[PDB]
């Protein structure tokens, strides 16, 4: 029961994006705003390898659930399929025009989700060329990208501040709800554990929490005064991890409704809290530059 | 049994056809 | 934030309690990973297909395979008790191999499709194609041709061939189930249904007392010919199907079931009720199977890569117990199966078959 | 038409050259005498693109064989048809 910032990601040469995790518990991913990705773990004499590649800025890099492909996704206009973990064998698949905003994949696999630029998600059916399955039920962009749990959708954010869902066997919108009062660009939109409960926050310094469908507000999770903000949610559905442009770090307990206290944190303009998956985790991104790896151990 | 399904059936098939048709 | 990972449906039970190992560093060697499963009657043959396509007969006994050379995938492969293997292509042609050597020897060419649904009849030595608009019966010697099944209009979505039996079930996009004289190219039993279903697929028993149907729609539909009509009823699956890519029959009265959702199911017919659910990690994924009757020896295509390694018939086991230890306390099995209800006439695919 | 659609097949006889039976490619044997030309059951046939037939020299079994590969076998002493054999690809 600490937030137990362990030790950093040394060596990140600057401007932080994003992290992800092999749960083997663990190999960390990373992301820079130029060029970079690494991937590194514990035993620390190990070292990194080093992600050539993502000239541009790489927003949010994602491992596969056994640790093993490294999806890379920045001003792309493509997604760098990188090797397992690490040592570059690598390929270029083909995406739309700009940022590719965050991932999931769906649990029995059909598909690969990212949130590419042409408003319409990709849901990439592993590989292929074509496409796989998409669709644009966003007026201007996709923030976010989920896939759902023993559903046929996937949820995202845009920059139209609205939130949209639709049918992914058969490509159709299916839902939306709206500025709840969305600012500007939306960041990344989370849900509850069953893909229910779209979870978002933004430029509006607030999490707002609705359902699918039902697109009905449950509280208002008051979160960062920040230039816009970022977040993760510890995987049992308790903890929602505000993270932003600020460089507070704070995390709202959803048994509780509240904010449970804002932490030192230290100068972290934490852009990702993404999670390990499976367990005590990580806030990192920002101008401290080295991956924010924490094992909070508040987290059971 | 079945041949009894025949008996008219299909007898008087045979005869309500044939009227009719040499008048037309 | 969020969904389902990883593996404890599937490669946890797949590899319970294995006497071999299909040993993947001898067959993956493609810069790239296996994606489907196509497999033989005679059972033994089964073979992998991976984003190469060469199909690589594994041999299980051997661990050892027949490499395929041409890198042209099947959508599904026929074997004769003869030793050939037939290899419906996606390619649009069906070709034939000595399984044996994997030594090409003939074609079967008419078709214009990228399907074509294989099934074959050993005690009637026909195999049939599924095919686009028609079905295409023939001698499975597969030198010439008996009948091209076809419609006007209604498109063709499926239908098969009775193993153990004889009798042709085939079925419109419309949902239309019908039965066909497949000798003489007659609609003795025929259906109007209100449950269209895109890319549906008819299983047919070996003894084709009973038939079901998937499609693009969540539903799936069972027929038993001692009631009428042969297909009496309906019924909506378990939460979170969305529709349903394969199902196929086994010796017991269950079919696999291959849904959209990535999940593979076991469903019993008895009841119309899934004796197994099968789940992966996150894409990776489940992709396709292969049951081999007798002790359902599987063969089963992960997108997660592995070639698995199991008998259904040894995964029942979990799913004996389990639901055995729950008998003692007296556990229902229309709920432990999730037993699917009849429902209403609005979306039947009922069927009058004789 | 006694009733048959196309080319009639085998015709066979009771033992003693009575009560013949016939099919044809219509999927029906029918069982008929001599000048009392009357039937004493439909012994429906294989859906065959033609049937074929022999029967046990006692006159008590209906082979029905045909161009497809399902092969059946009638008691005629019963009037059943015994089964559906496993047949295992005879077009007899």
């Amino acid at each position: 029961h600490d937030p137990a910032l362990s030790r950093s990601f040394r060596g990140h040469e600057d401007i932080i994006t994003c992290a992800d995790f092999d749960p083997k518990m663990r190999q960390v991913a990373s992301c820079s705003k130029d060029s970079i990705v690494y991937v590194w773990n514990f035993k620390p004499q190990q070292r990194p390898f080093k992600f050539v590649g993502h000239k541009g800025a790489v927003y949010c890099v994602k491992y596969s659930p056994d640790g093993e492909t490294i999806a890379s996704c920045g001003q792309d206009r493509q997604i760098r399929l990188w090797q397992n973990t690490v040592q570059s064998k690598c390929s270029i698949i083909k995406a739309h025009c700009g940022a590719i905003r965050s991932m999931s994949f769906s649990a029995d696999g059909g598909y690969l989700l990212s949130s590419s630029d042409d408003k319409t998600l990709k849901l990439w059916r592993l590989q292929d060329k074509k496409f796989m399955c998409s669709f644009a039920g966003h007026k201007n962009w996709v923030r976010s990208g989920v896939i759902s749990p023993d559903m046929r959708l996937v949820a995202s954010g845009s920059d139209d501040k609205t939130v949209m869902l639709w049918d992914l066997n058969f490509q159709k919108i299916v839902s939306k709800y709206s500025t709840s009062d969305h600012m500007d660009t939306v960041s990344q939109v989370l849900f509850h554990p069953d893909g229910t409960c779209l979870i978002s926050s933004s430029f509006d310094h607030k999490i707002k929490i609705t359902d699918i469908r039902s697109n009905k507000l449950i509280q208002h999770y008051n979160a960062h005064d920040a230039q816009v903000n970022s977040i993760s949610i510890h995987p049992t559905g308790y903890f929602l991890a505000s993270a932003g442009s600020d460089s507070k770090i704070k995390i709202w307990d959803l048994r509780q409704g509240r904010q449970i206290y804002t932490l030192y944190s230290n100068d972290k303009d934490i852009t990702t809290v993404q999670f390990n998956q499976s367990g005590d985790y990580f806030a990192t991104g920002g101008s401290q530059n080295l991956c924010m790896v924490w094992k909070t151990n508040f987290d059971q | 049994q079945p041949k009894l399904v025949v008996n008219n059936g299909t007898a008087t098939y045979p005869s309500n056809f044939v009227p009719k048709v040499e008048e037309e | 934030m969020n969904n389902i990972h990883t593996s404890t449906h599937v490669s946890t039970y797949f590899n319970e309690a294995l006497v071999d190992r299909i040993d993947t560093q001898k067959y993956l060697k493609s810069n790239g990973k296996i994606k489907k499963v196509v497999s033989d009657p005679d059972n033994h043959y089964t073979a992998a297909i991976d984003d190469s396509g060469n199909i690589t007969v594994i041999v299980h006994k051997l661990n050892r395979f027949v490499s395929i050379k041409p890198s042209s995938p099947a959508t599904h492969l026929v074997f004769i008790r003869n030793g050939n293997l037939l290899v419906a292509q996606q390619n649009g042609h069906i070709s034939q191999y000595l399984a044996s050597n994997g030594k090409l020897t003939s074609v079967i060419k008419h078709h214009n499709s990228k399907l074509l649904a294989l099934e074959y009849n050993p005690v009637t030595k026909q195999i049939l194609t599924i095919a686009n608009d028609q079905c295409t019966l023939w001698d499975a010697q597969s030198f010439n041709k008996i009948k091209t099944l076809f419609a006007k209009a209604s498109y063709f979505a499926t239908g098969s061939l009775t193993p153990n039996g004889q009798s042709l079930i085939t079925s419109f996009q419309d949902g239309n189930v019908y039965v066909w004289n497949l000798n003489n190219f007659e609609v003795t039993a025929k259906s109007e249904v209100e449950e269209n279903m895109k890319n549906q697929k008819i299983s047919v028993s070996a003894d084709s007392s009973r038939f079901v149907i998937g499609g693009s729609t969540a539903y799936l539909y069972y027929c038993d010919i001692s009631h009428s009509p042969l297909c009496i009823s309906s019924f909506a699956l378990p939460s979170g199907s969305t529709s349903v890519k394969k199902i196929k029959f086994t010796h017991g009265n269950y079919l696999g079931i291959i849904t959209d959702n990535q999940v593979f199911y076991a469903i019993d017919s008895s009841t119309n009720q899934i004796a197994l659910e099968f789940r992966l990690p996150k894409n990776k994924g489940i992709t396709d199977f292969d049951i081999n009757p007798n002790n359902l020896e599987i063969l089963i295509v992960s997108g997660n890569g592995e070639i698995f390694k199991y008998d259904l018939q040894k995964l029942f086991i979990m799913e004996m117990n389990q639901q055995q230890r729950l008998l003692e306390r007296g556990i229902e099995s229309s709920l432990v199966y999730n037993v699917l209800k009849p429902g209403n006439q609005n979306h039947s695919l009922k069927f009058e078959s004789h």
